[PDB]
């Protein structure tokens, strides 16, 4: 009787349609286990015995003269339950399942980062409840903490009426989540905002943090699924999930167990027929994502989602890797036609661009080689980075700027312009969020070495066209015309400040000048002693008559104005004037060290220098014999100027990255020092897993 | 048989030496590498060569306790001091201690919230080593010894 | 777009040839090390060489069905058959069809009585596909092309 | 005053004696979180409204005149507290316990391999209901389900007649963890069991499979605790982690949380201070394991515990082999250098062969190298070990023989002989153990060649006194009478069989007859083919007469036999005869393959064949000019008799692994492999990290 299957199957689901989404792997639980739900929508015949209701349903679905013959609301109930089904992705029986495919279908304004909509949208009227959880998840991610908090408890105070127990559950949730998440930032302004950011942040006055505080002590968030009515327990035993004060917990468990398998099959490189682990992985990460955003459950942007999805896209990023070169064994492609590799598409960028944390960014690079896989959807990340640029143009510009929502956005952002070196943009597109990056970027959150190491990055898959090194020479311009007080520094986090803007525009336009630097430079008064220092740096980028000008206003008898006279090619060797003055530097430093032999060893401030010296003494750049007296500290000092005489116990692996190709071909041509050297990194790589390691024995096969 | 070097780092303002928080260190990277231009896009000349090389140092605390007069009377510069003490494979239990300390660190946090859920206290104030156009790096080693 | 490997295994006794139970292939390890003496302690001389690698092809399947009659009668050697339809990168539609077999093998399954506490079905059964010294390893392949 | 402070925590600390250890993270929930145990016994306060709640108690415990001034009772009450934390291993302070010593705790004998005193307790009468719980997990441990679920039965009723709620709840937990493995024993029994053997088990009569599913249904062990006195919900809080399916529900996700942890620090290269991540996992690993333990909770020999107990010491060991490999800067030795090794004791040894699976040692092996990490408590793993193969033997020599606790315990004992390879071992244990696993070991669980190469890695450290080759040749005495029913193959699971271990007999040995082999080898005839074999393949075992009987009795006819007289040294060089069977065969392939083309190809087993004869062409062995007459029809045979016009898209990652050292030679000595090769080579390495790809790329071809 398919009238029967379809009241029953309508009976399990339609409670389901207020759901935005529902997840795959869940619906196991709606019908108490009668059934297994893969991921892929393939759906495996369950320990049962009974009138096997689904592969009915199925015969039905292929067939038209079968389902034609239905009743009027028996056939509606079918096409609501086809449409639900197609909306989710169950497509069909395991057994006659023979080739299908997945799909990205993220539908969330609030994942998209389209701020300037979402913005639209909470400006616009409201007609349903569900419009207004929608902008309260929209507010919370726009940082508005307090209008969100404001607009859920609206919310929970007109669901209790409403009788709709999915939007009440989920607001509970997500005002649960808001004021963990305000609670904690704001206890992070409170003790570190006043360092960090140098000023006492309060977007949220006491009175009010009291009130949150005081509204609702004592709410255990574990007993809200029990607290709810039978109806709802009942047919939504998918909801539990959420309800737990450790939301993610059985999936987070699921997921360590798929990682172990994956780890399995890549240390045993086994092959996986039917879904592989990476693929179910994949699956239930997106059906978590697309749960999570489509139903407006504002628990992804806490730390426990966070690190779920950074976990996910990971695993699925080293596995792809894996996969690019995995073993051939002459059985597996024949198998398959072609490969089903992984590309990294808009909707991914997003996970990775939001989800991360810089520093998890970093290990990714470290770890696998995102340069080498393919990236699709140019178009739409193109329109997510634009988004992102003129969002923090258009509220750093402005005096007003929502606080929190800097804190969650921040993140985003970051990541989102260090994640697009991979990316190719338009001249348009790139233009803005270089203009963005170089102007708008915070001074806390992105320091000038950052700011240089980021946009050299963001010019990888685009070369420089005309509009960048204008907008670099306009920003270079602003630096120029604000260094002109005598308590204003420049402070390099990474350790590049504007001579490399200056060197990035020279090495891109190597027949490039700026008026404004030129007209600037032509006003210019021994007073002002330190913007004459700063600009020193900037001397190919003035013009003759200013760099004649700077020349005479003033020399370069200093350790700091002979670095930067030889790094942007003034002098083409060091004078007598040039060597006395660092052998005199050397020779405070050694009787500085020699007074603190008794209070303790101090070296690791000029060890920079020291380097360079014992490099140029190496380089045959330095011609004087007095350089050997000054052996004895071990600071890269005696690698260089007596290979011999250096103890190689001491020597430190990290030493080869920071060295450039030049001198690593000079170093790998001496024959005093290239055993120690290539044996530690033979050593090095037979016991570590960095890429670096390779590079450079590939340059040191010798 | 534990590692005993427990080391308690001391954060106190640069400008005049105002101690800010006390706390026990947790992690620490030393980040060694370059991205000066390109893999190799280094400026220079046959007979020139300039290590412009970059260093970045993080740091990040456990324990962190505040000082009453540092909130109550709530450009600058901090400076972080490391107490740890020495034990030479040679010989342990060196009386002499080992003192660290960076004069320049910048308390931006790679973290900004850390939104958790349960009830878990660990507050890690993630530093950053600064640099200037005087002095390429800031940081200091000593001994007692 | 999927891994279009969906499949289908049947599970036989090798003296006769009656089914003993039927299954969807869920993954097939195929290693290959040394592992006779230590890592360097094969026998050989100046003229001599055999290769002493042995292959082992652990298999593995998943939603097993057994056979009413074989469930009803109840050096027992048993085999393995695997079919799937088969794909070329240039045309994924493909008519023939890949045969895998396994005449000889183990049913020494890994889950030695496991005891997931979870009321989640998994009938996984793994092979190991067992040899002779007339024959390396049982298995065949060919297509229907 | 102490008075109240000693009151208090007796009071809070009364019921806990009653387990025999409890872990030290569980205490918090004891103090209503009021301080923060951690792991290492250290009290961190955080939540306190009054005074002296433990930095009184930790007072009372340094100053001895302050307990003087005790009274009598709270004397002893603080004596017993005194005990009872020195016990737990937790100390009374943080804020003064600074550095501490860290030592493997204790625990009971069941986590021991004492099975003879397990019986020996079982037989003696018991004393009390402790007692007869310790005897219930004792026979469940000993594979005696009937009478374990019987006796905890019986203990169950005791605790209900008495009111004891510790053994009740602990006996209830195990009782319902035996009856699920007694229904899944079942449930693989009637499925596989008949399908591995050839008979069907029943140690378990119908009937009283009827009875345990009738006395006790629809019990779900979560509404356990709930269902009890409110008195022990207060007291024994720590037991409520225990009452759940979904068991290890939280020390699964922060294993996992701690691990991503762990592989931050380890991407990142950062130093930690203090106590690591992997040392507050190593911590909660043991206290979780001897909470299981000495409680002797049933749980412990489940899928759950086992992949707990794995993917923490697999941690754990990946941590120690960075550790090891970990590159040291002068900045980070000044800070730290010289760091001691990771410990690998006796009760780590026991983890591991109880919790791992073979596969997932294969996979540690694979992973981390856990040969460099040294071995203590070689006594106690000596004692341990040995009384695992005492308690096989035993079991397997009466014909009485549990089938139950042969299938849950022949995982632990083949684990335990797997990984007893780093370990030194007596010769009196060496001589049990190995007569254990040749004469005493299954067909259903460890297959012939498992078992010959887990001989070997028990040969591979601790070598074999003549004991040892006394019992391997007692066993290929054993092998040979077997083989006389002409009815049972010979198969290996890992291609080695019977030869593999007269192999490892001759290569250990240099010179060695067997008197049995020469004794049985007179009276076998012509109508005993098989026995001929088997004695063929075992030939360098036996006296000179024996072996020219053999010789007298047959010779070479086919491959099979020609390759297994190369493989046993019978053949020295290919005589024209041998060369012309040799092309036979290869005609014989050649008319199958123009048949069989209309089907697909097949080479597995004559891909070995196929592939060796190509070995042999390339190194000259064979001078035939017809060799050249069957290319293009084997990947390896075309790449090695004519590499020139072999294209190099169809090369194997498995031959680029699985080589020889003369083979790589003569690889790297021909130029028109080498550049191919070398490419493959280098692309995979930089690709993806393999040991062993980087040890041929750095060894052989530079």
């Amino acid at each position: 009787k398919d009238d029967e299957v379809i009241d029953y199957i309508y009976g399990k689901i339609s409670p389901l349609f207020a759901l935005q989404y529902i997840r795959k792997i869940d619906l196991k639980h709606v019908f108490e286990y009668d059934y297994h739900f893969e991921v892929n929508g393939t759906v495996v015949r369950h320990k049962n015995k009974g009138f096997g209701y689904m592969e009915r349903f199925f015969e039905l679905k292929e067939s038209c003269d079968e389902r034609s013959k239905l009743s009027k609301k028996q056939y509606e109930r079918f096409n609501a339950l086809f449409n639900f089904f197609e909306k989710n992705g169950v497509i069909c029986m395991a057994k006659d399942a023979g080739t299908l495919n997945t799909s990205i279908e993220i539908n969330s304004l609030a994942y998209h980062g389209k701020y300037d909509v979402m913005k639209k949208f909470i400006e616009e009227q409201s007609v349903s409840i569900e419009d207004d959880y929608k902008k309260a998840f929209f507010l919370a991610c726009l940082g508005r903490w307090e209008e969100s908090y404001d607009l859920y408890s609206n919310i929970i105070l007109n669901s209790i009426d409403e009788s709709n127990g999915c939007v009440y559950y989920l607001s509970q949730i997500n005002r649960y989540r808001i004021y963990q998440s305000i609670t904690q930032a704001v206890t992070q302004f409170n003790g570190l905002g006043l360092l960090t950011f140098g000023r006492h942040y309060k977007p949220f006055t006491d009175e009010f943090l009291a009130r949150i505080e005081r509204e609702m002590t004592n709410f255990n968030i574990d007993d809200l699924f029990n607290g709810m009515p039978f109806e709802f327990q009942k047919k939504y035993k998918i909801l539990e999930f959420l309800s737990d004060n450790q939301f993610l917990y059985d999936d987070t468990v699921k997921l360590f167990e798929l990682t172990n398998k994956v780890r399995s099959e890549m240390s045993e490189g086994s092959y996986s027929f039917g879904m592989s682990s990476d693929i179910v992985v994949l699956l239930r990460l997106y059906d978590n994502l697309r749960f999570l955003y489509e139903n407006c459950l504002w628990s992804v942007s806490f730390h426990e989602f966070h690190q779920y999805i950074r976990n996910s896209m990971s695993l699925l990023i080293e596995k792809a890797e894996y996969e690019r070169t995995r073993d051939i064994d002459e059985l597996g492609f024949s198998f398959f036609g072609k490969k089903s590799g992984f590309f990294m598409e808009y909707y991914d960028f997003v996970n990775i661009s939001r989800h991360f944390k810089i520093d998890d960014i970093k290990n990714l690079e470290r770890s696998c080689s995102i340069d080498k896989i393919r990236f699709g959807e140019q178009e739409k990340i193109e329109e997510y980075l634009v988004g992102i640029a003129e969002e923090i143009t258009k509220q750093f510009s402005a005096n007003g700027m929502n606080v929190v929502f800097y804190t969650q956005f921040i993140s985003e952002a970051k990541a989102a312009l260090y994640f697009a070196k991979y990316v190719k943009l338009s001249e348009e597109g790139l233009g803005k969020i270089v203009k963005a990056l170089l102007f708008y970027f915070p001074e806390r959150d992105l320091d000038i070495g950052k700011r240089y190491v980021w946009l050299e990055r963001l010019t990888k898959c685009n070369e420089l066209p005309k509009s960048i090194i204008s907008i670099i020479d306009d920003f270079l311009v602003l630096q120029a015309e604000k260094h002109i007080d005598q308590n204003y520094s420049e402070v390099s986090s990474n350790g590049l400040y504007s001579r490399d803007y200056g060197a990035l525009i020279k090495h891109f336009e190597k027949n490039f000048i700026s008026k404004r630097l030129s007209e600037i430079t032509l006003c210019l008064t021994q007073d002002k002693q330190k913007q004459i220092d700063f600009l020193f740096k900037l001397l190919p980028l003035l013009s003759t008559n200013a760099k004649s000008h700077l020349l005479s206003f003033k020399s370069v008898e200093n350790i700091n104005d002979l670095m930067n006279g030889i790094r942007i090619g003034l002098i083409d060797e060091f004078t007598p004037e040039h060597e006395e003055l660092i052998i005199e530097y050397l020779e405070t430093r050694k009787v500085n060290y020699i007074v603190e032999k008794e209070k303790g060893i101090q070296t690791f401030s000029s060890n920079d220098y020291m380097s360079t010296f014992g490099i140029w003494y190496f380089l045959e750049e330095i011609n004087n014999s007095k350089m050997e007296e000054f052996i004895g500290m071990d600071d890269q000092y005696d690698f260089f100027v007596d290979p011999e005489n250096f103890d190689y116990k001491k020597f430190i692996p990290s030493w080869l990255k920071n060295y450039n190709d030049k001198l690593l071909g000079k170093i790998a041509g001496n024959k005093h020092m290239k055993h120690h050297v290539i044996e530690v990194l033979k050593e090095r790589v037979k016991n570590s897993n960095d890429k670096r390691y390779l590079e450079i024995l590939m340059n040191y096969f010798i | 048989t534990v590692i005993q070097d427990t080391a308690d780092v001391y954060f106190k303002r640069k400008s005049d030496g105002k101690l800010v928080f006390t706390a026990e260190a947790q992690t620490a990277s030393f980040s060694q590498a370059i991205s000066e231009e390109k893999l190799r896009g280094g400026i220079g000349n046959k007979p020139l060569y300039i290590l412009k090389s970059e260093k970045e140092i993080n740091l990040t605390v456990k324990n962190a306790f505040f000082d009453l007069e540092w909130l109550a009377m709530t450009s600058e510069r901090y400076e972080v001091e490391y107490r740890t003490i020495a034990y030479n494979p040679d010989t342990e239990e060196v009386y002499s201690d080992i003192y660290i300390q960076f004069p320049n660190v910048s308390p931006s946090g790679e973290f900004e919230m850390s939104l958790e859920n349960g009830n878990a206290l660990a507050p890690e104030i993630k530093f950053e080593a600064l640099a200037d156009t005087d002095t390429d790096e800031m940081a200091v080693v000593i001994e007692a010894s």
